[PDB]
């Protein structure tokens, strides 16, 4: 489906293109194979994301990496990419609003679930190759406010930083006040406890 | 794997082509149609199927396996005459 | 007439045409809609526009035109007619290329859903089941063996024989095909059992233990 | 300023430098065919060794669209009195032994790039 | 080498099911692109760029003896596991290798020589960019490069 | 007109070589010589023996991606659009020269290999 949509949005198949026009230079790839070129990268990556935030290309891990200086777009649809859920920040303002939190709070009575949050386009799955193209904030309470401007163009925002810790390392309380080797030793011993 | 990969492997396998070696001797072709999969079942000494619960398979040292079935289709193409399809079934 | 090679392809004039990119399903509509002649309603519209000359190319038949333009590339894409006839000629060059972009907004998303309803959910995915109790099933005898028997109801491999002079008649004509013929070669040409045929083949010829083609039964000329 | 190649007008196999022993003028005759043409420039090989200021080049203009690059409202664009330039370092294997921050304008269709 | 030493950077391509290393321009000619311009057009994209143009020159000079497609196939077949003796057997082995073993993901059909040529040119392009120094060398530990 | 089954094609050239330029007088086809079988590369010629021959291999993705109708000017009242049966690009070849199919399997530039040679020494061998 992504191949079809790319064909339908002016991506010129590699066999048709005049071979010297490759200085148009947005070398679109799919799963790691040439599929053509494109002259407008910025209005193409704003359309693949606009699609992945509702439904045409599976809202799950179909990454879109536009490497600007290198002039490539890399779309991966394959198994083995560790993705991560991250919020969206449009114009220094979260897409999550109180309406979403209120709908999710009344979860058992509604039929509103995480999937309705992802269909609403406020949380998307960023894999790692797409992570090197996004500017994150750890907490919205800060890093989205005004001061001497560190970054004025954020693109996403962590749900909560404590989600970088795994299962056996989420048991340890105040794991930021301890030394890191001790935290690993706890991740070890916590698998040898009785219960 | 069990919903979109096994059928992909089976339907993307070349039709087994056979021609009798010993006046255009008979030629036999076989193609594999859909994969059917069942519930994890057991077969006691008397050969009766009985749903294999996980706890039982942990107690009785069993494997929690499911019988796999596939529709195969023969084709008796012979002597420049009409063929006999004979789709066997879930096998 | 002969047309082993045309290598003329006709006119040097090359009156130009224009390549166009056309939608996958809209073109299917314009084609399978009728046999009107792939014209439908196709004529040059006369409009000022943004200093553009639009086309009366069928837009009602959706059951410039929303396409956009692109320049020349490579050769400008000469096009010829490989006809059902042996071969006729070539046509003009391509002057320009035109896209197939959809006319409007999200409608394309419904168009893809339409490709899926048409295209009829093309995937074969595995299915679940209660159980199967019609696998290896109770025969008196398997049917292949049954027909092997019913065919061995025709003759017996321990066959009779009366014609000792017969044997040389065929090997006269046929030794040009195989100077030495296998026992399985002689057997079906004849209709005799193997031990008796071998008892004769001892007297008549010798086996070519070391032969260029293979090792089997040659002949003494006399 | 060598023209990296000048393909043959006939066989397309990379004209090469050859000497005209008769008249003593520089030529560029092919090898696989027999074509020969005269030469406008007399440099057949130019390796520098070190480098030039070529990072004002090789910095495409589309990098102003990167949300991961800094934006400064000081140091405005020279080509047009627009603020908001994006700036980065060399980003080259040859670091130039320098931290030269190259800027690039972020107003569309300006694309001006300058070191300071 | 001590004598010439001017073409010290030779671009060479190891291939699946082919023992010895094969100069890349021979592979490109074997795909169906015999013209030197037609190969350098797939490898280098901005012709006015002098650096890549000079840097591909050694790989061009190191194969003038192989100048036709079937000669190229003969070369790449001469390194097969068993070339046989017949010219048109080495030809077929080299065609089968370049069809099914070399770069399967771009395609395996009989009409994908141009795709395989463009992609191999992109690999030689990335190699030349790593040579000059524009793009940085890729990292093995980077988790995006792991599946 | 749809009932007519003449199948249109695409004859495309690289901007590298010079286009027909109308100096092509009369010769523009041969599709079968590449035997060594229904679909095989074209091998084209130029007003006889003297000229610049070339070959066209087909296109991998032409119809599955998106069909390319050919809307034609059609100097008559109506217009017509034809589905392209196949696309194949032409590359100048048949060597227009002499090719070294044996070369005595030379050393690969390890020897001196004085350039601008092995091809002037040749064309002298064989007269
Ligand atoms: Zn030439
Ligand atoms: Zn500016």
């Amino acid at each position: 489906p992504i191949l079809e949509f790319l064909e339908e949005w002016s991506m010129e198949n590699l066999e048709e293109i005049s071979p010297a026009a490759i200085a148009d230079a947005t070398k679109i790839f799919v799963n790691g194979c040439w599929v053509g070129i494109h002259k407008d990268p910025e209005q193409l990556m704003n359309t693949l994301r606009k699609l992945r935030r509702q439904m045409d290309i599976i809202v799950s891990e179909v990454s879109m990496i536009r490497d600007i200086r290198e002039r490539e777009i890399r779309i991966y649809t394959d198994a083995g990419r560790i993705c991560r859920p991250l919020l969206i920040v449009e114009k220094q303002k979260l897409l999550l609003k109180k309406r979403h939190i209120d709908q999710l709070k009344e979860r058992e009575y509604n039929n509103y679930s995480w999937q309705d949050l992802v269909a609403s386009g406020v949380v998307e799955y960023i894999d790692t190759l797409e992570e090197e193209t996004v500017m994150l904030a750890m907490t919205p309470d800060d890093l989205q406010e005004k001061e001497v401007a560190y970054c004025s163009t954020y693109t996403h925002c962590e749900i909560h930083p404590s989600m970088i810790l795994g299962v056996c390392a989420s048991i340890i309380p105040f794991p930021d006040h301890n030394q890191s080797p001790r935290n690993t030793y706890q991740s070890a011993m916590g698998k040898q406890a009785m219960g | 794997f069990i919903q979109m990969s096994v059928q992909r492997i089976v339907e993307d396998a070349p039709p087994i082509d056979l021609q009798a070696e010993a006046e255009e001797p008979p030629r036999y072709l076989l193609k594999f149609e859909q994969i059917y999969l069942s519930k994890p079942t057991h077969w006691e000494r008397d050969g009766a199927p009985s749903p294999m619960m996980p706890n039982e398979a942990r107690l009785r040292n069993l494997t929690y396996s499911a019988p796999l079935y596939v529709d195969i289709t023969k084709t008796v193409i012979k002597e420049g005459e009409e063929q006999l399809q004979t789709q066997h079934q879930k096998t | 007439a002969e047309r082993g090679e045309l290598d003329l392809t006709g006119a040097k004039q090359n009156t130009g045409v224009w390549l166009v990119k056309v939608p996958k399903y809209l073109s299917q509509q314009w084609a399978k809609a009728s046999g009107r002649g792939e014209v439908g309603k196709l004529r040059i519209a006369k409009t000022q526009g943004r200093t553009e000359v639009s086309f009366t190319l069928n837009e009602d038949l959706a059951n410039e035109h929303p396409f956009v333009l692109q320049s020349v590339g490579g050769q400008t894409l000469t096009v010829f007619t490989e006809s059902s006839s042996d071969k006729l000629s070539l046509e003009g060059i391509v002057v320009q290329r035109a896209e197939c972009r959809p006319a409007a907004s999200e409608n394309y998303m419904r168009l893809k859903r339409l490709q899926i309803e048409e295209s009829s959910k093309p995937v074969r995915l595995s299915q679940q089941l209660d159980k199967v109790v019609t696998t290896n099933y109770k025969p008196v005898a398997n049917h292949q063996y049954n027909i092997e028997y019913e065919r061995k109801k025709k003759e017996d491999g321990k066959r009779a024989r009366a014609d000792k002079q017969h044997v040389l008649d065929m090997l006269f004509s046929a030794f040009e095909k195989h100077q030495y013929y296998n026992l399985k070669d002689l057997v079906d040409i004849t209709k005799q059992p193997v031990v008796y045929l071998k008892e004769i083949l001892k007297e008549i010829g010798v086996q070519n233990v070391k032969g260029i083609h293979k090792n089997t039964w040659e002949l003494k000329p006399e | 300023g060598f023209v990296g190649i000048r393909f043959c007008q006939e066989c397309n196999n990379m004209l090469y430098p050859k000497e005209d022993k008769e008249n003593r003028i520089l030529l560029y005759a092919c090898r696989n065919c027999d074509y020969q043409q005269e030469a406008d420039n007399s440099c057949i090989y130019v390796n520098k060794i070190t480098h030039e200021v070529d990072e004002l080049t090789q910095i495409i203009a589309d990098v102003s669209q990167d949300p991961t690059l800094p934006r400064t409202e000081d140091h405005p664009c020279q080509k047009c009195g627009h603020k908001e330039a994006v700036f980065f370092q060399s980003h080259s294997a040859r670091a130039e032994d320098a931290m030269r921050l190259y800027y690039v304008c972020t107003a569309p269709h300006c694309g001006h790039r300058w070191t300071e | 080498g001590a004598k010439k030493s001017a073409i010290g950077q030779r671009i060479v391509a190891t291939l699946p099911y082919i023992k010895q290393e094969v100069p890349i321009i021979i592979v490109f000619r074997a795909l169906g692109f015999v013209s030197d311009r037609d190969i350098l057009e797939h490898i280098i994209y901005d012709f006015e760029d002098p650096e890549m143009m000079e840097m591909v020159k050694p790989s061009l000079d190191e194969a003038f003896v192989i100048q036709e497609q079937n000669v190229a196939l003969n070369f790449i077949g001469s390194r097969g596991a068993k070339p046989g003796v017949t010219k048109e057997k080495r030809i077929k082995y080299a065609k089968e290798v370049l069809q099914k073993e070399m770069l399967p993901h771009v395609g395996v059909s009989d009409f994908c020589e141009t795709k395989k040529a463009y992609f191999l040119g992109y690999m030689v392009h990335r190699l030349l960019l790593a040579a000059l120094g524009r793009r940085e060398l890729d990292d093995r530990d980077h988790y995006g490069n792991k599946r | 007109p749809k009932n007519t089954t003449k199948k249109y094609n695409i004859m495309a050239f690289n901007a590298a070589d010079k286009v027909n330029f109308a100096t092509w007088n009369q010769a523009r086809l041969e599709r079968d010589l590449s035997n060594k079988p229904e679909d095989q590369p074209w091998l084209l010629r130029v007003n006889g023996k003297s000229g610049r021959k070339f070959k066209g291999i087909k296109k991998g993705g032409v119809t599955e991606n998106t069909s390319y109708y050919i809307f034609t000017q059609c100097p008559d009242g109506a217009f017509e659009a034809f589905p392209v049966h196949n696309w194949y690009n032409f590359t100048p070849l048949a060597r227009h020269r002499t090719l070294t199919a044996e070369e005595a399997e030379e050393e690969w530039e390890r020897r001196n290999k004085v350039l601008n040679h092995f091809s002037i020494m040749q064309q002298r061998r064989l007269k």
